[PDB]
């Protein structure tokens, strides 16, 4: 199953890891234990963590989730080359060879001048490049693009430069056909992927047991639903750090509403979800045709834009099963105040849009002169600037012990 | 058309300066129109020693006769003297840059000195120097590596 | 040694044939070079100084940001121009302006119990006005209008914010042994070394 | 002058470090066992007419 | 010939104009507004045909400080003229002059708050930087490297 | 030109006899390899140069050329990798390719010149915490596991 846990604090979500493994004592013939990573940092966190709440941590890989998704190709579909050959880099290189005859040909009269006055296979190399670096992008976000192109059609509504894109993928193709080698990219195969593991509705074919996926707050679309349709067969732990326990993302059809209307359950108890009845949905939070007119709070408003992005295509799963882990953020500090709001999705600015509202201002929250969490510092240069810092650190490593530097 | 930031007395000097004759910054495609000075500013003005000073004061050297060095010796000279002159005269209440009724004692950081090069900077920094006036020469290149 | 075969290999593998030119190489080993970053020593011995990753929030006790200043936090590159998919967009899509953005976000979730703001204030040369990236601005200015300081209770939200803000806002000296940084109260500098001078207790 | 600097009264203590086996091999490793984890850092030296 | 008394609300934001600023006239004030005006396409007659976002609205200083400053100013202006459409009212000069030429305060106040949060890429540029910001965009054209 | 002797050399150390019956890394198939295995064991109580040295001697013939405690105190975690873990289907093993010595030839690949530089390079250690580390591994994985 595709197990999707929102948190409040990384330490919950490593929590729930930490249990998923002393539970399941997972096979053991030197098989790596799994998590998805996309920064050492994580996987340095990670490994000391856990190696503390056990003793020790051995095996576990760290794979990025793009080469994850083309280990498991390898695995489930038949014959597909370890390392795909439309890979951002022999893309550049094969995409030299090319460019230089694609030119004069009023497609590509844009390049064909630029490229001409002059150069020494300096401009035409950082064009092969830009160029596969497009191509490697496109083959995520956008991946039914290429098939369109390999056959020569165009797509309604792109700039230009598909004029020489399009050809150009479709020229690249083609040769790297000739060369003789496994057509296969990314974008050609994750529908099959998808296909012969939400058919064979048999069992796994022999992938890893137990999968997890650890601070990502971001997946491309064809990345999860590939994620979806493997977690038929193996157990895919998606652990994603949220900032608010409510649903602070856009909305699609108001028919897709009450489909949201669901709810997830807390990993070891049962079932929660967003405030207000339908009110909630009514009101403003997913006003006119946009999405979340209101987005509670305006700090999570104007920030966290890549956030609601991740969420909102998390919650347009289906083999999903999402469940709550959020802790809560007693408002005792200014941090925690803010905090807790971010949490709760609430906004306690005060703009004053009437005299009653303006004139008395004990209706905000009361600070504490004497709250040094969330300090603001302002210098006249980078040395005067750390400086500066040193003797706060000091001071606040002083104030309360307990603070060890690392936790700087 | 209108110069909030400056004082009438100000403006008004500035404006008949420059309206003497006609395309005084001679080119007839930059004419100078005067400018009406903000009300705000209406109060602005400048005593010394007894009663508010004229906006614009020009000083004169003697004589018919007069070189490019000359020029400079005296005229830094004299520019000095006039700025301990309101200094002095500031600490003892007597310098004060007033609005309406309202006023202040002239400081260091009150006063200015436009030059137009290095040397010229010096000049002036030498005959302030020369009497204990404290100056620092915002428009300085030198780099700490020849000090 | 290990980049210069890289890049060769690679251009092998592509099956290149076409001769190739120093420079290529060159300024290829030099980017790699370039985006290689050594980071062994981020969780051993203490007090960790880096950048702002993406994908790496790991909660701390305490979280310092220093320069954000605008113009230099939110990190900016425009996309290639050529680049479709951004004149386009799409729920999956990604860019560093909406990364470095989620980022501060992800410091503010992640400090648990002390959040450090630090920006630069002016040049010590023109000694011209800088400003804070506007990230900050947006989260002092929503401390300040849902906040308020225990004297003023009754006075006004536009009063009672400022007062708040100005209150959390430490506008430091240029000169480390500046007096003010050794007399009572917010942060008297650990560093006697200073005092001496700062008490004018020198000998000509 | 009426100042005086504030006076830490903590004490350095404990340190909590990463080591690995390099609380043996001396220093020289320097940025060594930074800019190439795996390097063969058990090995060094020139060689000559042999 | 000789110049029109500039009354910044009532500028034709309509192509082509020259705007002597004499010493100290508040040529900053001036910007500011005519900067406000565009987003929420104001004026009327002498209005523009639609409203711009702060990535269309182009201004170019030439010193680094000044585009420091200049977008600090505007993103200041903004903060409040949209405060002061959340009040709908304003007692301070200039802001009071603009809710009068707004039609529906809510709106604006929607339409500014994005201008408020978009300030961390408004076109305010030097000669310098509007320059090799156009030229590494449309490289082919330009013959510019990556 | 390195290729024949290379090409031999590897072969030559693949089929060679471990330690007795059987086991040679040619007849090591996947399933029953792990390469590069990064381990993390924490360490909490000072651990004490000199403490470790006394336990150290007793079990270890070879750290009884005494010289070490070469290290002061360290709280904390303990990284390393280890160059491959296998398995001869009945026990797992720890092996660590070194390359090393100019020691001109043969004669200094002895089972005597190697237990030298053995406490040369204090490799003994590397053993002790190694093992160490695939004991608390192997405990941790195989569910009721024994040395
Ligand atoms: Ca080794």
């Amino acid at each position: 199953m595709l197990r999707v846990y929102h948190s409040n604090r990384l330490d919950v979500l490593e929590a729930l890891m930490e249990f998923i493994v002393e539970r399941e004592r997972l096979d053991d013939p030197f098989e790596p234990e799994m998590i998805l990573v996309q920064s050492t940092g994580m996987a340095q966190w990670l490994q000391m963590t856990l190696s503390q709440k056990f003793g020790i941590a051995a095996n576990i890989d760290f794979p990025l989730p793009a080469s994850f998704i083309w280990d498991m190709f390898v695995r489930v579909l038949p014959e597909i080359p370890k390392e795909s050959a439309f890979n951002k880099q022999s893309m550049s290189w094969k995409l030299m060879t090319l460019l230089p005859q694609l030119l004069e040909r009023e497609d590509f009269t844009l390049l064909r001048h630029y490229l001409t006055d002059d150069s020494d296979k300096r401009k035409l190399f950082q064009l092969s490049s830009k160029a596969a670096d497009l191509f490697d992008q496109y083959l995520v976000y956008r991946p039914d693009w290429l098939a369109q192109w390999e056959t020569g059609h165009l797509v309604e509504g792109l700039g230009e430069a598909q004029a020489w894109q399009a050809p150009l993928w479709k020229a690249l193709v083609e040769y790297t056909h000739q060369l003789g080698q496994p057509r296969w990219h990314r974008a050609n195969l994750y529908q099959r992927f998808i296909e012969t593991l939400e058919s064979a509705t048999t069992c796994p074919p022999g992938l890893p047991s137990r999968v997890f996926i650890c601070g990502i707050s971001a997946l491309p679309p064809v990345y999860l639903q590939a994620l979806q349709a493997l977690g038929k067969h193996i157990e895919i732990h998606l652990l994603f750090t949220n900032p608010c326990r409510y649903y602070w993302g856009d909305i699609k059809d108001p028919a897709y509403l009450a489909k949201l209307l669901t709810r997830q359950r807390r990993h070891s108890f049962e079932d929660r979800e967003l405030p207000l009845f339908r009110d909630s949905e009514n009101a403003g939070q997913l006003f006119n045709s946009d999405g979340e007119q209101d987005v509670g709070n305006p700090l999570l408003a104007s920030w966290g834009k890549l956030g609601r992005d991740y969420i909102y295509l998390l919650s347009d799963l289906e083999s999903s099963q999402e469940l709550d882990a959020f802790v809560d953020v007693t408002p005792d500090n200014l941090l925690h105040n803010i905090q807790s709001d971010i949490l709760e999705l609430e906004n306690r600015a005060v703009a004053g849009v009437n005299i009653e509202e303006f004139s008395r201002s004990d209706n905000k929250r009361p600070l504490d002169p004497l709250d040094s969490s969330i300090t603001f510092h302002v210098c006249h240069s980078p040395q005067r600037e750390v400086e500066v810092l040193h003797d706060r650190l000091l001071a606040m490593l002083e104030e309360d012990p307990t603070l060890t530097p690392r936790d700087i | 058309d209108t110069n909030w930031r400056s004082a009438p007395g100000m403006v008004n000097s500035v404006n008949k300066l420059f309206s003497q004759t006609d395309d005084a910054f001679m080119f007839r495609e930059i004419p100078f129109i005067p400018v009406k000075s903000a009300g705000k500013n209406q109060a602005l003005r400048f005593v010394f020693k007894g009663e508010t000073q004229p906006a614009m004061k020009m000083w004169l050297m003697e004589g018919e006769s007069c070189g490019v060095g000359d020029y400079q010796s005296t005229m830094a000279q004299v520019c000095a003297a006039q700025i301990r002159d309101w200094l002095q005269a500031g600490q003892r209440g007597e310098a004060l840059l007033m609005n309406g009724d309202d006023a202040r004692p002239v400081r260091a950081s009150d006063i200015s000195v436009l030059v137009r090069s290095r040397q010229e900077a010096a000049q002036v920094r030498d005959a302030l120097t020369l009497l204990e006036i404290p100056s620092v020469y915002l428009s300085n290149r030198d780099s700490v590596f020849e000090t | 040694e290990q980049q210069w075969q890289a890049i060769i290999a690679e251009g092998l593998g592509a099956q290149y044939g076409d001769a190739v030119p120093l420079s290529l190489l060159r300024d290829e080993l030099a980017q790699r070079l370039d985006q290689e970053r050594i980071s062994q020593r981020f969780l051993a011995g203490p007090v960790n100084i880096c950048t702002l990753m993406p994908m790496r929030s790991i909660p701390f006790k305490v979280v310092c940001l220093l320069g954000m200043n605008d113009g230099v936090y939110p990190r900016q590159l425009a996309p290639l121009g050529f680049d479709l998919m951004s004149q386009k967009p799409k729920r999956g899509d990604r860019s560093r302006r909406d990364d470095d953005r989620y980022l501060f976000l992800e410091a503010l979730i992640s400090a648990q119990q002390k959040l450090y703001i630090s920006y630069i204030g002016r040049s010590i040369q023109d000694n011209s006005e800088r400003f804070p990236s506007v990230l900050v601005q947006e989260l002092i200015d929503y401390i300040g209008q849902s906040h308020y300081l225990p004297g003023d209770e009754a006075l006004n939200c536009d009063e009672s914010e400022a007062r708040v803000k100005a209150h959390l806002t430490c506008l430091h000296t240029r000169m480390p042994f500046d007096p003010q940084n050794y007399q009572p109260g917010e942060r008297q500098s650990y560093a006697r070394e200073w005092l001496p001078a700062a008490s004018q207790a020198g000998k000509a | 002058a009426e100042l005086n600097a504030k006076t830490l009264q903590r004490l350095p203590g404990d340190n909590w470090r990463v080591t690995s086996y390099s609380g043996l091999q001396q220093r020289g490793h320097g940025i060594a066992q930074d800019l190439m984890p795996r390097l063969d850092v058990d090995a060094a030296g020139v060689a000559s007419v042999v | 010939d000789v110049a029109e008394t500039l009354d910044p609300l009532r500028l034709p934001l309509q192509g082509e104009r020259l705007i002597e600023a004499s010493a100290g006239t508040g040529k900053t004030f001036t910007i500011a507004a005519l900067y406000l005006r565009l987003l929420l396409g104001l004026g009327g007659s002498a209005a523009f045909p639609r409203p711009l976002t702060v990535e269309e609205l182009l201004v170019v200083t030439f010193t680094e400080a000044a585009t420091a400053e200049l977008r600090g100013r505007i993103r200041s202006n903004i903060h409040e003229l949209r405060i002061a459409c959340l009040r709908e009212t304003t007692d301070n000069p200039l802001y009071e002059r603009l809710l009068e030429e707004i039609d529906d305060k809510a709106q604006a106040a929607q339409w500014l708050l994005l201008a408020e949060r978009q300030m961390d890429e408004a076109a305010v540029f030097t000669i310098h930087g509007f320059c090799q910001r156009m030229l590494n965009l449309n490289a082919f054209e330009s013959g510019m490297l990556f | 030109q390195w290729e024949p002797v290379l090409t031999e050399w590897i072969t030559a150390v693949l089929q060679a006899p471990l330690n007795e019956t059987g086991v040679s890394l040619s007849q090591l198939s996947a399933r029953n390899k792990q390469v590069e295995m990064e381990f993390y064991l924490p360490i909490s109580e000072p651990l004490i140069a000199s403490q470790l040295d006394t336990l150290i001697r007793q079990f270890d013939p070879l750290s009884a050329g005494c010289p070490p405690l070469e290290f002061m105190q360290v709280r904390g975690m303990l990284k390393g990798f280890i160059d491959l873990v296998f398995r001869h289907e009945g026990r797992y093993y720890l092996l660590d390719y070194k390359s090393n010595w100019l020691g001109e030839d043969s004669s200094a690949y002895t089972q005597q010149a190697m237990a030298a530089a053995m406490q040369a390079h204090r490799y003994d250690l590397q053993y002790q915490l190694y093992t160490l580390a695939l004991h608390r591994y192997l405990r941790h994985r195989i569910a009721d596991y024994d040395y």
